[PDB]
């Protein structure tokens, strides 16, 4: 969908997370669509990850990192992925995580950290906090800052990347991750 | 080339940051690092596969991390490891030291000063190397002010706010500087430390203030310093005459409990009208008086402390100023981010920075800068001096000198040129700078500017890289490197601008840099010969921005609150966080809360993990990297770090006696002379010297200095004379209390949380602080003071107790705190049994921000009766305060000997299903006073001892016995220990209907807090000692061991202590026969015998006793050396008992062996001896016990038990109980479990522990017996009182006060088990004449104001030695409202001449304790007493003196504190009430001794006037109403309307047969003001005419029935009042 102004507005938003929520499927168009009464309105949730083809049945009280992607006037908000196990262990890992700013021949790098507050964590939620942090502490989405690649480590030979040039990853936002597995994140920003 | 940076040290559990970055060509290439162990590259704890490339500019990072491996204690493990890196192109590693310090321990005691018995709140904030929660298990260990441990405890770390258990300050603690240390349970050397000070609270008599000329001393004054002290009572009325004693002293600091006082510290400038002053010539007052001869030599403290003793009452009040810094120069220079190394060709900068003696910045000071230099050519240069001036906004005075390339070392001095500062006191500093030596001729210089003292996070640092010099410019890239909190966090590379020299590097300041950081910047220079790394570096101080902004707020943000207001408090954070509230009485800190900082307190500390040092920049690329905090890994330059490592530190007439200290040769002799002269006129010098024990070494020091000061008092000097030489003896007293803290809860605040509550009813400024910790780190928030307070309020001072028909004066003061004054009107509520002046709204005026005395006279006839409502009225307030009045009778004996053992099943020798306790009224009973008596029925022989520990909280003594001894502190742990022992060792925990596991926690506790209680009496050598600071007693050491050994079963006691405590007796105090000598003079028992016999006996008694102790406790320190001793000891006893001298002696001897080998033939002999000695009641034995004597069978067992009786028989019972002698013992315990009194062991202490142990240990040895009686308590003639089914469910039922006047009858059904009935009956008698006097007494009140002189002599019992008593106490009841002279008594016990060893004023009783009361003659205490209030027909208190361990020796005597006669008649009380309170007309004529009584009866604040007048109207006619008189002259203006000449009436009704004013005569009048009935259609005021009005004839007779000598004084008094004012 691509742009610099927007990517600074969506990832600065108010995130939310929920649990004990069980529901029963209905397909809006393609394959799915859901809803839940949070205590103040009535939301919606779009399942369409590779993990959804295993869950066209419904939700048994899972954890849903419900951050809004778009909204209806009644306060209900559409969202994609973000679901996790529940009972979700309240583990708290302090993960390595680097950040190198490219400026052609220049590089302002910094070693840092990320706090994973769970046992299993949704790549949506993983990506939302991985960018929320860059936006507020590494000059992301403000000027020449908008292109780059997040290399999550997971084992000696694996990595899950996320272009920063666009948030077009609706379908893997279903993918889920083992907290203790992640060896160390490493970002590189090209301005 | 490659560069691989990393810290100078590693840390275990530490995520060690290691950048790698390199100049390799295009070919990307892998890079793995890891941690490997000294010379064998075998162990590799961790590593990292971090692959650089031209994409990552060939730079990367890894979190290695050395966890726990080598754990062997002793092996010097871990010392040194190997850093390693790996690639395709090279491999390299390093030997570099490491450490066990990981993280930070932060000890948050709630407040920093405590008083005996407060409970220290505590928690610990703990972080790791990464300033994150750091969960771990931690362990602290409180350390008394003498540096022995005293406790310990670990706890689990759920979040980072470890919450420990409160630490109760001892009843009578070791006063002074406490220390709490804390260490990580597991591995990690990291240390926390904290402190608190335990000071001894004392009640203040009157506010003494002390204010110093200024807050520092500076050259200006130093020949003088106007110290003004100002004394005043709480009743808004300044002290008048007073005696002032100010003593000074130097001081290193304000964490120094000690400070070298100084002789010739001015005495007496007698306070006078609320002020005195003296200036203090510091020059004089230090020179010969210390190492301090130049003021120069002195930038430490001056200590001031006054003692203001009130002249009238004779009270006393102390006050101090901790310190007052001395100052040479009122500014202080310190360089500011100006590195001490010169790069050459670059001009060297030198920003100095001036500050005042208060550490604020001060601008506009001129500052000269002389500097000095030598060439590399070894030539010097004496620079020309420059001067600049200190900026205004900056505080900085910036220089720059341009340095000849060939410069090397520059040396600079820097000073202020204050034009009005004299040269001396100008402020100066010196520094030295040295050149970055580099043979490439190459150097580097980086700087940056920003106009403010702190880089705000979010800002962007433009920093100027000037490579100047390097023979060449072939620079490829500049590379930087930024550390913070011991860790590299950023690193990078800017391409060098091919053309020009310098460019800028722009680093964002990041939140990771937050407390500070350093950066270092290097280019790699290819000299033709060898590759040169080169770099400089700079320390970057940045803003104390938090990670989690926690901010607390009060709901009503108002700056003052109501004492009770409900009010919501709010938490705040930008990220979910842990909080941690606390609400301290802000007053602790208070007095100049030194600026320093609040949240910087932590930041300062928490960033000494900054490994680096200096303002920046090294000396070699090494050094540069070194001071950075780094050592690096780069083959080219020597990454070296010259040996060891850089302990860096802050580069980034009484004087005539006082000369006779000339006999110093030990401290104790100082004290010897010092308190030697003190002030003792009731006995000779050598009478006092006699009582001296400490050592004939100081006896001279005593008699010498004493005579010196005795003849002197004849020469320095009404009859007021009182020598002195102050020295608080270095005791931390503290005349102000500080309330327990609150809101000490943790909380989980996700960005918000609000938690209402109403704050405590109390005048306190609650500073409510609140730190928080979360994944960002630690962030203390800006405090939030919340003073509560009520505008105007009254307090009434009720006494402890008053006797029936004593007329009492009930004072109080009413508090105005409003800025303006106002009108009140306090009225007291007539409660049924209390007489009063109303059949009233006496509205007064309170001056603003002050207080008006109030008073009432009352007089109760109904005993015990309580309750009096008090009220006051103000325009906008009407408030009611309730109070309750203890009323009593006269001379109190309680006779308890009644009891039964309910035995329905005859187990014990017969069937007990009834005992009748009847009325027996002793013909000495005080009229109209009922006979109280209590009934305490319980199952189990061990049931009193159970009810006592599980019905009252907090450990408690089991008698009325006074707390002075260490012995009383020990005896407190006892009843819990035995209870817990019987509870646990016979599993009975199922007694509890409740949760037993937690009822058990409680007792472990009670047991511990009580165990520490004793520590104050633990000496330094591990020897305990009878009273505090008293010479080690061999005796109490044993007994302490005994009780310690005992409690070790269930609460482990410190082994090492117990060893040395044990090793003390045996190595020093066991004679070459195996017997034990007592050290101190403490006589514990008085034994019978001849002077020789006694010593023999006495010896057994100790040796037996001290065995039982070592024996009792031996098990925690079985120690070859002390097993021998135990035997050599045991030996003596076998070899030295058996021609038995006393049954008592025998019995201990017996019980003591009993605890060893109980088959030595000889032992069996002794047990024979003993067993033969016993006696029995009824045939067969139903009761057995032993008598103290030995076969001398006077047989006076006069229907009465005895401390020693119960003692010895417990020793038999205990011996027997050992030899499972089961049957023998039954009738023995039948008689104990029917001896012990309601609650616990009645007779004294020492038996009671044994008898308890017995009772327990036997109920343990013999099986229990399921209780199931059906008791019935009932009045013989009156209807049935209660009657209840007893069972193992409840047996420790309620007591019951038997009300009615009838014979009582306990009377169980058939059933089963064993229930102990005791019935402890109290009565008051009018006389002692009956009783048996074991002490000769005398007492009376002397005038030479007034003072008590009590004496005693010990009457020896037949067979007894002439030496005099055993440890004994005298106990003086004080008459109602007659305070004793605390200081006088302190005088007696507190000196080497100590007459007593322990005083205390509890509940209206002065209570003295000493080791003996010689029969040779009398022994006299004397002390003075001040009529606290007006009592009117007071009944006498009592002067009783018994022997501590044998209370059977109670000589008791009534006495009175006044001779005042005067008659009445009075029937059943309706007499002293028909006379409300009404006034008194002093007798006609008057006796000499009155110019003092006449004045005083004036300004005494209850005197709202004093004015002479004459009756112009007392209507002779009958039925006509009250007085009215014409005023003649006003001495004290009544607070009411009318002025000199006017008439003012006087009102009173009802029969008052006690004063008749004669019309036409001029009576002088004195009392409170007149009562305003303000208005309900217009009128007046006038007065009461009460019991302290001095209505008194003014016989202006000038010649009548020959008058006189009474007019000389009223004419005297007269022209005396107005002038002396008041
Ligand atoms: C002064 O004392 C009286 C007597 O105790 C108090 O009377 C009580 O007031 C409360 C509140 O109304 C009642 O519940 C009680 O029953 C009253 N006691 C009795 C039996 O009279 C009175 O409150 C006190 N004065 C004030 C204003 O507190
Ligand atoms: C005390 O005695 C000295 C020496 O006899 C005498 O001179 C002096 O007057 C006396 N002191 C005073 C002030 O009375």
């Amino acid at each position: 969908l691509h742009d610099i102004r927007d990517l600074h507005r969506y990832y600065s938003s108010e995130s939310f997370e929920y649990s004990n929520v069980s529901g029963k499927v209905e397909n809006y168009n393609g394959s799915n669509v859901v809803r839940f009464n949070p205590k103040d309105q009535n939301h919606q949730l779009f399942l369409l990850g590779k993990d959804k083809e295993q869950y066209k049945e419904g939700l048994q009280g899972q954890n849903v990192f419900v951050v809004q992607e778009l909204i209806d006037p009644n306060g209900r908000l559409s969202t994609v992925g973000g679901v996790t196990k529940k009972n979700n262990k309240t583990s708290e890992t302090n993960t390595p995580l680097f950040v190198n700013k490219v400026n052609g021949e220049d590089l302002d790098a910094s070693i840092d950290s990320f706090l994973i507050q769970k046992e299993e964590i949704s790549l949506k939620e993983l990506d939302f906090k991985i960018r929320q942090q860059l936006v507020n502490n590494y000059g992301l989405y403000k000027g020449t800052s908008k292109y780059g690649k997040i290399i999550i480590n997971l084992k000696d030979e694996n990595k899950v990347e996320i272009d920063l040039g666009d948030k077009l990853q609706f379908e893997r936002m279903g993918d889920v991750l083992n907290s203790k597995d992640i060896r160390g994140i490493s970002v590189t920003i090209n301005q | 080339t490659y560069v691989i940076s990393a810290p100078k040290i590693f840390r275990v559990g530490a995520s060690e940051n290691i950048v790698i970055q390199v100049y390799g060509y295009t070919e990307a290439f892998d890079a793995t690092i890891s941690i490997k162990s000294y010379p064998d590259k075998k162990f590799s704890y961790s590593s990292g596969h971090v692959h650089l490339s031209s994409e990552n500019k060939f730079q990367n990072s890894a979190i290695l991390t050395i966890q726990p491996k080598q754990l062997p204690g002793g092996q010097n493990p871990v010392s040194y490891v190997y850093l390693e890196v790996v690639s395709k192109h090279f491999s390299k590693s390093k030997r570099m030291p490491i450490t066990y310090d990981n993280g930070f321990l932060f000890i948050h005691t709630d407040k920093p000063v405590y008083t005996p018995d407060q409970s220290v709140k505590v928690r610990v904030y703990s972080l790791n190397d990464d300033l994150k929660p750091a969960k771990r298990e931690t362990v602290l260990t409180f350390i008394d002010p003498e540096g022995s441990e005293v406790d310990m405890v670990e706890e689990i770390d759920h979040i980072g706010i470890i919450s420990f258990p409160d630490f109760k300050i001892p009843s009578n603690p070791r006063y002074g500087m406490w220390t709490i240390k804390a260490k990580y349970k597991e591995d990690f050397s990291t240390t926390g430390t904290a402190y608190f000070e335990v000071k001894e609270y004392v009640l203040p008599h009157f506010s003494v203030s002390i204010e110093p000329e200024y807050n520092f001393i500076g050259y200006k004054n130093f020949k003088n310093f106007e110290i003004t002290i100002k004394a005043r009572y709480f009743y808004n009325k300044v002290v008048t005459e007073a005696d002032v004693y100010i003593t000074f002293g130097i001081r290193e600091d304000l964490k120094d409990d000690q400070k070298e006082m100084m002789q010739t510290a001015m005495q007496n400038t007698m306070l006078i009208n609320g002020i005195a002053q003296v200036t203090f010539d510091s020059e004089t007052a230090v020179k010969e008086l210390s190492y301090y001869s130049l003021e120069d030599l002195n930038n430490k403290y001056l200590y001031i402390a006054v003692t203001v003793i009130e002249s009238t009452g004779g009270f006393s009040e102390e006050a101090e100023i901790p310190g007052i810094k001395y100052v040479l120069s009122p500014y202080k220079l310190n360089l500011v981010a100006t590195p001490l190394f010169l790069k050459p060709g670059i001009p060297y900068p030198i920003k100095v920075q001036v500050k005042d003696s208060l550490d604020q910045l001060v601008g506009g000071v001129p500052v000269t800068l002389n500097a000095q230099t030598i060439d590399v050519n070894q030539e010097t240069s004496d620079l020309d001096p420059s001067k600049s001036v200190t900026r205004v906004d900056d505080g900085v005075a910036s220089f720059v000198l341009n340095l000849p390339s060939g410069v090397t070392v520059l040396e600079f001095n820097v000073k202020t040129d204050a034009p009005d500062l004299p040269e001396e006191n100008q402020a100066r500093e010196g520094y030295r700078a040295i050149a970055y030596s580099s043979l490439s001729q190459s150097y580097l210089y980086i700087d940056w500017t920003d106009n403010h003292k702190a880089l705000l996070v979010g800002e962007h640092l433009n920093i100027i890289v000037t490579p100047k010099s390097p023979y060449i410019d072939k620079i490829t890239h500049y590379n930087y490197l930024i550390l913070s909190k011991g860790k590299i966090i950023h690193f990078g590379t800017r391409e060098k601008f091919s053309d020009a020299s310098y460019q800028s590097i722009n680093i964002p300041v990041t939140q990771n840099m937050v407390p500070s950081s350093r950066l270092l910047v290097y280019y790699i220079v290819t000299g033709e010969q060898t590759a040169e790394l080169v770099s400089d570096s700079v320390w970057l101080n940045i803003e104390e921005k938090c990670g989690n902004q926690l901010q607390v707020h009060l709901s009503p943000d108002a700056d003052a609150y109501s004492p009770g207001q409900t009010v919501s408090l709010n938490m705040a954070t930008g990220m979910d966080s842990w909080v941690a509230l606390a609400a301290v009485d802000s007053a602790v800190y208070g007095v100049q809360r030194g600026a320093k900082k609040p949240l910087e307190r932590v930041f300062q500390f928490l960033e000494k993990s900054d490994l680096g040092c200096g303002a920046g920049g090294g000396l070699n690329n090494a050094n540069v990297f070194h001071l950075a905090g780094l050592t690096f890994l780069t083959n080219a330059n020597a990454d070296d770090s010259q040996e060891n490592d850089e302990p860096c530190k802050e580069i980034l007439l009484q004087k005539k006696i006082e000369e006779i200290a000339a006999k110093y040769k030990h401290s104790v002799v100082k004290k010897c002379c010092y308190d030697g002269a003190c002030v003792n006129n009731d006995e000779t010098c050598e009478q006092r010297a006699a009582r001296i024990s400490l050592g004939p070494r100081c006896i001279k020091a005593f008699t010498e200095c004493c005579v010196v000061a005795s003849q002197l008092r004849a020469n320095i000097s009404l009859g007021r004379l009182h020598m002195k030489t102050l020295l608080p003896v270095s005791k931390p007293e503290i005349r102000s209390y500080f309330p327990e803290s609150w809101l000490w809860e943790v909380h989980l605040v996700p960005r918000r949380k609000q938690l209402q509550f109403a704050l405590p009813d109390s005048l306190t400024t609650w500073e409510i602080q609140g730190i928080g910790i979360s994944n960002t780190g630690i962030c203390v928030a800006d405090t939030v003071k919340a003073k509560v307070f009520k505008d105007v309020f009254l307090e009434m001072n009720i006494p402890y107790s008053v006797v029936r028909g004593e007329q009492i004066q009930l004072k109080g003061t009413v508090y105005n705190y409003r800025t303006s004054g106002m009108q009140f009107c306090v009225k007291m509520s007539a409660v049924e049994g209390i007489c009063t002046s109303e059949s009233k709204c006496v509205r007064q005026k309170v001056e603003g921000s002050s207080s008006h005395l109030v008073t009432f006279t009352v007089l109760p006839l109904e005993i015990g009766l309580h309750n009096i409502n008090f009220s006051l009225e103000t325009w906008f307030g009407k408030e009611i305060l309730v109070k309750t009045l203890r009323v009593v009778p006269e001379g109190v004996k309680r006779e308890s000997y009644s009891g039964v053992t309910l035995d329905p099943r005859g187990i014990y020798g017969t069937i007990s299903r009834r005992k009748e306790f009847p009325y027996r009224i002793p013909l000495d009973l005080v009229p109209k006073t009922e006979i109280k008596r209590i009934l305490s029925v319980k199952g189990l022989l061990v049931g009193e001892i159970l009810s006592a520990v599980l019905s009252q909280e907090g450990i408690n003594i089991l008698t009325h016995l006074p707390k002075g001894s260490a012995e009383a502190e020990l005896m407190s742990v006892v009843p819990v220990f035995y209870v817990f022992h019987y509870l646990e060792t016979g599993n009975h925990w199922n007694i509890f209907h409740s949760d037993p596991l937690i009822e058990k926690q409680k007792l472990k506790k009670k047991l511990k807090e009580g165990m520490l209680s004793i520590m104050s009496y633990r000496n330094a050598d591990y020897s305990y000692s009878v009273w505090k600071g008293g010479s080690a007693s061999t005796w109490l050491t044993a007994f302490a061991l005994r009780v310690l050994g005992q409690v070790n079963k269930y609460v482990e006691q410190n082994q090492n202590s117990i060893c040395n405590s044990l090793l003390w007796l045996v190595e020093n105090y066991q004679l070459d026969n195996g017997s034990f000598k007592e050290n101190s003079q403490y006589q514990p028992i008085k034994l019978q015998g001849t002077l020789p016999v006694e010593a023999r006996e006495n010896s057994l008694y100790l040796t037996a006793f001290t065995v039982i102790g070592i024996r009792k406790a031996f098990d925690i320190c079985p120690l070859v050396k002390i097993d021998t001793a135990l035997i050599k000891a045991d030996n003596f006893l076998l070899e030295n008992t058996l021609p038995a001298q006393s049954t008592f002696t025998l019995a201990i001897s017996a019980y003591a062996l009993s605890l060893g080998d109980k088959t030595h033939p000889q032992f069996r002999s002794i047990v024979s001896a003993l067993k033969r000695e016993a006696l029995v009641k009824g045939n067969p034995p139903i009761y057995r016990f032993w008598k103290d004597n030995l076969q001398h069978k006077d047989s006076s067992v006069p229907n009465t038990g005895t401390a020693r009786m119960v003692e010895t028989t417990a020793y038999a019972l205990l011996t027997s109980l050992n030899l499972k002698d089961i049957n023998y013992v039954n009738p023995v315990i039948k008689w104990l479990s029917e001896e012990q009194r309601y609650g616990g062991g009645f007779y004294s202490t020492q038996d009671t522990i044994n008898a308890i142990e017995g009772l327990t240990e036997y109920s343990l040895l013999v099986k229990q017996l399921r209780l199931s009686m059906d008791i019935d308590v009932s009045y013989k003639h009156k209807g049935a009182l209660h009657n209840y089914k007893m069972t193992d469910k409840n047996f420790l039922g309620r007591p019951v006060e038997v009300l009615l006047n009838d014979d009582l009858i306990v009377s169980t059904g058939f059933g089963s088990g064993l229930a102990t009935v005791h019935v402890t009956t109290v009565v008051h008698k009018t006389s002692t004449s009956e009783e048996v006097c074991s002490f000769y007494l005398k007492i009376d009140t002397q005038d030479i104001y007034k003072r008590i002189v009590a004496c005693a002599s010990y009457k020896p019992s037949r067979e007894e030695s002439s030496s005099g008593s055993s440890h004994a106490v005298m106990d003086i009841s004080l008459p109602t409202g007659i305070s004793a002279n605390e200081e006088d008594l302190k005088a007696l016990v507190e000196g080497v001449d100590q007459l007593f060893t322990d005083y205390q004023i509890k509940d209206g009783h002065v209570i003295l304790q000493l080791n003996s009361i010689p029969s040779s003659d009398f022994l006299c205490v004397r002390f003075r007493i001040f009529e606290l209030f007006e009592v009117g027909f007071l009944s006498p208190a009592t002067f009783t003196v018994y022997e501590y361990h044998r209370p059977d020796k109670q000589c008791t005597m009534f006495y009175s504190t006044s001779n005042i006669k005067i008659q009445k008649v009075c029937e059943g009380a309706a007499c002293k009430c028909v006379e409300a309170d009404c006034g008194q007309m002093q007798e006609e004529l008057d006796l000499t001794i009155s110019a003092e009584t006449r004045k005083q009866t004036a300004c005494k604040p209850e005197i709202a006037y004093a004015y002479k007048v004459s009756i112009t109207s007392i209507t002779v006619e009958n039925v006509f109403v009250k007085y009215k008189a014409t005023l003649l002259d006003i001495y004290k203006t009544g607070e009411a309307v009318a002025e000199k000449d006017s008439e003012i009436t006087f009102i009173k009704k009802v029969t008052c047969t006690n004063a008749e004013l004669v019309k036409g005569r001029q009576y002088l009048i004195m009392g409170k003001e007149a009562l305003q009935i303000k208005y309900n259609f217009s009128f007046r005021y006038i007065y009461p005419l009460d019991s302290l009005t001095w209505i008194e004839y003014w016989p202006r007779d000038t010649t009548c029935s020959s008058c006189q000598a009474f007019l000389a004084n009223l004419d005297e008094f007269a022209e005396d009042i107005f002038l002396n004012g008041c």
